[PDB]
Formats: C-alpha cells, structure tokens, sequence
C-alpha cells in the first residue's frame, strides 16, 4: 500500500516536533499517534516513498534540537501489506482525509 | 539576510551523502513592501518553518555556521522565522 | 496559525505549577493535558509565538520551586501544521474558548 | 485451531516491520496487535504451522533492520486450544477475513 | 560595501540560538545619486543605527569578522553609519 | 541552492590540473513556477545527472564541501537530483 | 527514465534472497540477472528512484540472513542514459512487463 | 508462489548428491540447476515450505558423504514473488511437470 | 578511426556506473560491454578524443563513489587502427547507431 | 574583478573599530565598452586612487587578502589602478 | 562557473604587490545558446587563453584555490579553456 | 606458414592497447582475439617474422602506458605448421583480408 | 588556429621516436624540428588540442623505450597567437600540407 513512516520518541514535546517537521519537510499525511507505555510515543505518517523518506530523515534531525528530546526508533516501510492497515493503527482516518 | 515566503518543499532522493537529513524549502523572495518578487531560493531549514511563513534566509558561507551544517554543501539557510516587520514605525507583518 | 508550546514534567504537582505559571506570565491559553506514562505529563499552551516563548520560559523556572518534580522536555512551535490539530491533542477545545 | 505466531518487540516501529515481514514471508494472516505496557508490543499471526514458523523467524530478522528495535520474545503454538480465541486476542476478526 | 537607508526593523522570535541578540535592520539600498533602489537587505547592526540613517552594509563572509559575529549565520552587516558622501567634489549627503 | 535543468555538457581539455576528473554540466536555471530562466551555470556533477534532469545547484564555497572538491577551483556543484517539487501542497515536478 | 538499481552478491542463494527482498519492499520490477564470473551475481531492478533506494537497502540487509553469501557491491542510478538499455542488460524485457 | 530451496555447493558431484537427497527426502521438485563460476553450482527445488525445509536440510547433510564436496550456501524462500520466476531460473519448466 | 575509451572495473554495479557516467559527462557512444572472467568487466565508448578523454576521466572518478566498486584499468586510444574494429568488440553496432 | 570609475568618497565617523583607517571610495561600475553602468560599490582603497581614475575592484573574501584587511569587515577593495584596457587589439583606455 | 569569451586584456601598473604577475583578461559572458551577454568580468588567467577563446571562469573564493593564487586578492579566474559545448546532444561549440 | 605473434595480457584495456601498438609498429595483421578465463586475454598478429618480432616487442612496451595493464606472456612462432590454423584461432578470417 | 605541442628530448634517436609516436597516436601533423644546443631537440606537432594532448602524452612515454634518450620538456598550447607563427618555427610548411 501507501508507504508508512514511524518516528518513536521518548516524550511528548519530542513527538510533536517529530510530527510537525515530518509534514513540513515533505508531502506526507500524519495519520496516527501511538503510545505504548514508558513514554515511548510514535507518530505515523503516510505518503509516497520519496516523501516519507524525506520526512522521517528530517523529522529525526529535528528531535535532536529539542531539549530532553530523544529518538528511540525510526522506520520506513515503503510498501506495507494491506493486512497491516486493518490491525495496526497506521491507516488513514476520516479526520486526515483532507491532507491525503 | 533576505525576507522570503515559504512556498513549498523540494525533495531529492539521489543526492550527496552529506545532504541527507537536510530539509529543503522552496522560498520565494518578498520585497520590503511585502509583494512577492520573481526570484526564489532552496534553503536548508533548521528552524522549523511551514508553508506560508515569512522567513529570514541567508546566503553563501553563512549557511554553514550552525555547527551541524559545517561541512555540508549549503549556500542558503533559513535562520529565523519572522515574527513582525516594522517599516517607518508601521507594522507591515505580524 | 496559533503557536503551540509544551512543557513535560515528571509528576502532576509539577505540571500544574508549570501550567499555572504559563497562563499567568503571558497571553497564552492552556488547551491540553497529556499523559504518556512513567509520570511524564505534558501541558499544552496556545498563543502567539512571543507569548508562548515567555510562558514556557516562566513555566520551566516554576518547576524548580516544586520539590519532587522536574522539567523533562520543553518545546515551542511557531506555527504548527493543520495536520497536527486533528491527530495531536494541541487544538483549542470548546471549554477553553473563553480564554482565547 | 490453526497455528499462532507471536513476536513481542520493544517499540512500535519494530513491531510494524515485524508484522510486515511476517505477512510477506508466508501465507499467514496478521490478526492481532497487543500492548501490555513498558513498550512491550506483540503482533499475532495465524496460519499453518510451517507458514507461521517461516513468518515468525523472518519477522525476527527484520527487526534488526530497525534502529532502536529489539525482539523481546517470540513463540509459535502449532495447535492452540479453542478456549484461547475467546479470551486472548489471537482470533480472526471480521476485518481480517479477506486475508485468511 | 553598499550604501543603504534604514527603513525599519525585523523581529524574529524563533531563530537559531546563534541568532540571539542580533539586531536586524531592514535596509533599502540607495544608488550613487541618493535615490532609493528597489532592492533591500536584512543586516546585523553592531553600529547602532536608527530609522532613516544612511549606512554602509557589507555582504557575505565579511559580516562574520566582528569577533562576536564569527560563528553566527550572518551574510550582511552594517559596518558604518555614513556621515558624508562627496560625489565629484560635491557633497551629496551630510 | 537553485533549481536547474541539465541542458548539456561542457568539455575543456586545457584546464588547471586540479580541474581534471570534474564532470562539468551546462545547467539552465528554472523558476519556482517551472519555466526556464534566461540564466545558466556550469557546475561540477558528483551526483550523476543526465540531460533533462532537475538538479539542485549550490553556489560559491559550498561547492568545495564534498571532501574531494576541497582544493578545486569550483564555485557551483550539483548537490541533489530533484525527485519532487511540491508547491502550495500541489506537486509541481515528479 | 525509470531508475535502475543493482545488488551484486557472491553466490546464487544470496542473489535470490536479495531479489526477493527487493520486489517485496517497494514497487520495483526485477528485470535482469547477470553473471560476470568468480561467483559474482547481480540482480537488476527498475522502478522509481525512491522505490529503488528502498529496495536496494532492504535487499542488502536480507543477504546477511543467508549463511554463505555476502553483498559485494550495490548501486542506484536515478535515471540511466538511453544508451545503457541497448548495451547493458538493464532494460525491461517482455516477460516482465506484467510487473511494471 | 510456492517455496524455493537452494543449495550451493563447490563441485558437481556434491550438487548431484545434494539434488538426489532433496527429492528423496520430501515432496519437492528439482526444477533448476545453475552455474555461476568458480565451481559454485546451485540446485533449486520447489515445493511446500515444510517439504522444502525438510529437503534442503537433508541435502546439506548428504554432501558430507561426498569426498571433496562442500556446501557453500543454503537458503529457503517460503513465498517468493511472482517476478522471480520470470527472471531467475527457479521456475517450473515443462520437462519437470510430471514431478510437481 | 574514431577514438575508443575503455574502463575495466571489478564488478557489475561499478561498470554500469562507469558506463552511465561516461555517456553523461561527454558526447560519447557506449558501444561495448566486455566480460573476460574473474569479474573483470569492461565498457567501451566511442567518440571524439575530447569527448572520450572527458568521459573516461569522469567515469573513473564516479566508480570510486560506489561501495564495492574498483577501477582495474582505464585507457584511451585516440586513433585506433581500422584493423581493430573487425577483431576486437569496439565497433559501432546497429543498436547504438542512433547515439553516434 | 570589475572595472570601476572613482566617482567620490564615503566618510563615516560612527563605525566599527576594525573599520578605522580604511579609505572608502564610491566607485561606479563601467562596462567593457567603457560606459557607466547604473551600479556602484563602496570599496577599501589600499592602492591610492583619486577621483576619475579607472580601478579594478574585487568583491567578497578576496578583499581580505592583503594582510592588513584580514579581519576587517570588507567585501570590496580596489586592487589595481587601470593603466590600459585593450579590447580586440584596440586600446580602449590609456 | 560561467562561460565567457576573451575580449581583451587589462593592464594595471599601480596595483597591490600580491597582484604582480597575475595576467588579467577582460572576459565578456556568453549565454547558454552562445550569444554575448551585456556582462563582463576581469579574471586571472593561469590557463593560457588568448583573445576570442571560450573559457570557463569561476567567481569568489574558488579563484584562490590553485595554490599560487591563495593569498592573492582575486575573485575571478579562468579555470578551463572550453574545447566543446554540447547542448541537447548537439554540438554548440568546437 | 606466415608467422604468428601472440601477446597475452591481464585485462581488456591492456589488450586493445597491445593490439593497437602492434599493427601501427609493423606490417602485421591482427587476426585473432582469445579469452581463456581469469582475465587472460590474447591478441594474435600475423605477418613476416621480422615484422611480427617488431610488433610484439612494441605491443609489450605499450601495455606499460595502461594503468593496471600487465603482460602475462608473449610468444612469436616464426613458421607455424598448417595444422594450427584449422584448430587454433590464428588464421586469417575473411573480415581481416583487407589488411593482409 | 590549431593547437601546438612540443616535446623536447635529449638526443636525436629519442626525438624521432617521440615524433613517430605523436603522429601515430592522434590526428596531429608533425610540422617542425628544432635544435637549440646541448643536444636539446624539439619536435612540434599541430592539431586539435585534444589530439595534441593525446600525442604528446604518447610521445613522452615512447622515449622511455629509447636507451640513451630522455624527455626534457613538454608543453601544449591550445591556440597560439598569430604572432608566434611568423617568429617561432611552429607554422605549417609547404611540405606538410598533405598531412594536415
């Protein structure tokens, strides 16, 4: 399907700067926001592979300009399986259909 | 510096290895009166600026002074997001 | 449009003193309140970027008077993307529109 | 019932790459996604035991592609009891019936 | 250097941390005859100049020679407040 | 940086000894709207770019930052091949 | 026009795992297969340059799971010259036009 | 497609004993035989992933019966992409349709 | 005759970057692609002496930007004898007569 | 370098401390055919040049090469007084 | 770099001591199609170029990279004599 | 018969410079071009024995012009048997009869 | 007009081998022959600047095969002045017009 990028940060000010710099660097759609405990917070963007690679790489460098900000894990899946959108919270919601 | 308006983004995947992680904004230059000039720039964006904002962009060797752009082949960099522009004691922007 | 500032503290008494020092110092509206686990609690203010910068600097110094709380991370975004208000809890709620 | 494979990772970008590697490696269906705290996130696949073994081992190696990703625990149950699908989130939901 | 007239000030709140404390003036370039050119600059101002003043502004890496502008991303700087300009042994300014 | 289109190649045999091995591309600058400007550049090409491509071109001493153009007399360099230009959330190129 | 990416491995089991990981990771078409001697085997993918970059990086990491094979050389060309399709075996064949 | 097993040996007597051990150990079809130079010879079997795993492991142990035989690389792909059978010699030919 | 340039590399991703950078640096025609064993691959360009000297010198520097890429030998013959086109594979084929 | 004509002097008393002792000439650029262009510069003058002379003016960091302008905020300098301009084997100046 | 045509020579006798031995060429810029632009430069010439020749000239601090122009106040330098220019696979020059 | 000169080099750019130096140095006809593996490439000239000796000596010294070029073996047969032209590729082909 | 290249050798057998290697390497015309004393002998070729560069580089390497001769000085001028043709002996003579 449409490519998915994830940036996991330790902290909410670092994950908002990650989410803000991703949709400002390229034409991606921030679709998701996932908390899994112990402050590990992940934002999920969708878009083309050129946009997601540019957004995640620029979103990673912007978190290390935040005091107390730390990137735990970043990943880009260029072509996720269509099974993944129904189970994992990486799919487009109706709140973000204007940005697709 | 020059005053510029963020008009878009430039994404390049085939680039130099020192150019990775650099966010590239397409900025159109604006005059002192606030009108868009027919002159643009692509600049590195350390200060996180989105589409429509007024930015200060420098030129040349000053783009390599922010201690992580030092050995990077950059000749343009957004150094400030403009809050307000006052011209002849009159607020023009902000 | 309206800027966003975040202060993340360790502990709830530290985050109320941070939130109280923010809306007293400048013309910002406390709009949000985020818990991500391990006691990491974030308050979100909205205002002009100059007012958000003055409030976040004042809310950081007020946690130092709370014994048992510390500022983990602060961040200020001058103009967040409109994708962020639909995914992240940084938007104006209808209960806080009297303070805008 | 049909076999269960589980990969538990520390982090959400590691669990989406594990889930995407699993359903691409073999004829398994990603049916489940479980958060239990401290960043321990588990994805659950269903399929034949040879396909589940081929997927779970392939989903473990793909977490090494993720920076900051770490597999905590993997397990494969070849023939789970029928009691487990009514209590534990290992069952086929209606949304994933197209991938079975 | 170029001769410029101080037309106003530019204030940016989100900037680089090395841009903190730098006073930013909006300078419109004037020609050799004293008329305003349709070209501007935003420059650092160590030599304290107010609105309407005639200044000399440099360009490029000469703005980083002031021993407190050295690692600052500045490509333009007011170096002098113009007292007088003589053109063809005739005083133009002052 | 500037956006440019690769319009051709420039080959010189009598040159400086530090200029050998440098691939020289004739690049015409394109505007922010996408049309060709009446302005060109000859730049070094470390990122392998062919005729018709859209490239990002830096100017000045930023061309000497890629650790093998360091002592080479180059003032322009292709730093990236443009994949996508998005202007006002609308894809212009790619 | 369409970008070209190559992964050269030492050994044929490593070059099939590289080729299988390339066309699964992104929207590329495996078009070619080249032997130059000393066991050096090269697979050629065609796609967009962002998809080729995601494929070559995923195909390189998947050879590390093959015991007995190693990646010798990888390269990506964003837009090859039209001279290269007639001389070098990087062109689309009619057997693989269904995967384009 | 159906699963692929490859055993790469150094030497031709080792690759025929590996191929004969594979099709006797399980319900796999030897479909392919590949020379890539320096004596690196690969035989390719097709079958279900449980049968391919049982054959490829049994073909590896039978090379120890051969004096001067050495397994260089083995790999099993549980679900190869459909692009690989049109480029790589892992496909079913018409001569081996009686053994499928 | 018309000048001939050769770049011999160890590896097929290096020889495609050599072939691509040669026809992009100057007005040359890639006419040939020569395998002599042990991974030694040679691409052959034809063109004017100013074109071939610029292409071979720029093609040699571009190979040392490929990981695992190594230039073995380069040469330019500015005026080859007309005997050599009938014996050696350096002549213009009909596939490349559009680029001459 | 550019050819320029000395059209006057610029005196500024309120300046940087590193700008003292620097003689500032108002120089109008002339073209290759010899006519005055509508473009000027203010440059440091180490080579003593007076009103009406033809000078060679460099710009940028080349103005800081004469070992007493090294840490001075100068982006323009008279490097030579023109004796002779010969265009197409015909003497244009001198 | 820019493509320029050697239109003449500039001789200055009263100059800086670091400008001694520097051969100064008057170069008119040519466009990407080959016509003469109304813009010139005076550049140092280490690669020996005569009148009428097509040269590549750089600008700025790249003129000081050839290890005998390092501390010389030069902002332009002929780096190559153009042998051939190919535009859109068609030979424009040579 | 007519004398045979052979120069064997390691590499294809060295063997074209050896062949171009031979037919320029004397009245020999380059008739043959032989690959035997490991990059050992042989060019074969025919002519009078004084011309073959003068060419093979000049073709050996010109490989030193090639960077990375190396002559492995040279030999001159002054009067080869007529059996050799029907087995070994040392005979005059019809394409090179214009240079005899 | 056309370029001029010079090779100065010590000795007359070295300067004939240099002059013979120049006109064989590229499309240059040997036009001149100069003696200045101390055995310093110079040969002058005319041609295009790329051909003069290829000939002078080949004429320099060929003096190394002459025992008792050495290259003292080489130079190439891309386009000499018209003044140099009347003073210096670098012009085309009447006898060499067949080789131009």
């Amino acid at each position: 399907a449409v490519a998915v990028g994830m940036i996991e940060t330790l902290g909410f000010p670092a994950v908002v700067e990650a989410a803000d710099a991703m949709v400002k660097a390229a034409r991606v759609t921030l679709v998701g926001y996932e908390k899994i405990g112990t402050g590990r917070v992940t934002v999920i963007v969708r878009g083309d592979v050129s946009e997601v690679q540019a957004s995640v790489s620029a979103g990673t460098e912007s978190v290390k300009r935040v005091n107390g900000g730390q990137v735990l894990s970043t990943h880009i899946i260029a072509r996720p399986h269509e099974n993944l959108e129904y189970v994992l919270p990486i799919r487009y919601t109706e709140e973000v259909e204007q940005f697709r | 510096m020059q005053m510029a308006k963020v008009c878009g983004t430039v994404v390049g995947t085939q680039k130099l290895p020192s150019m990775t992680g650099v966010k590239l904004l397409l900025l159109q230059f604006i005059d002192a009166n606030g009108e868009l000039l027919p002159k643009y720039e692509v600049a590195a964006d350390p200060v996180g600026a989105g589409l429509g904002e007024w930015v200060l962009v420098n030129r040349g060797s000053a783009a390599r002074q922010t201690e992580y752009h030092q050995n990077r082949p950059l000749d343009a960099m957004v150094v400030a997001i403009i809050d307000t522009v006052t011209v002849n004691n009159r607020r023009l922007y902000g």
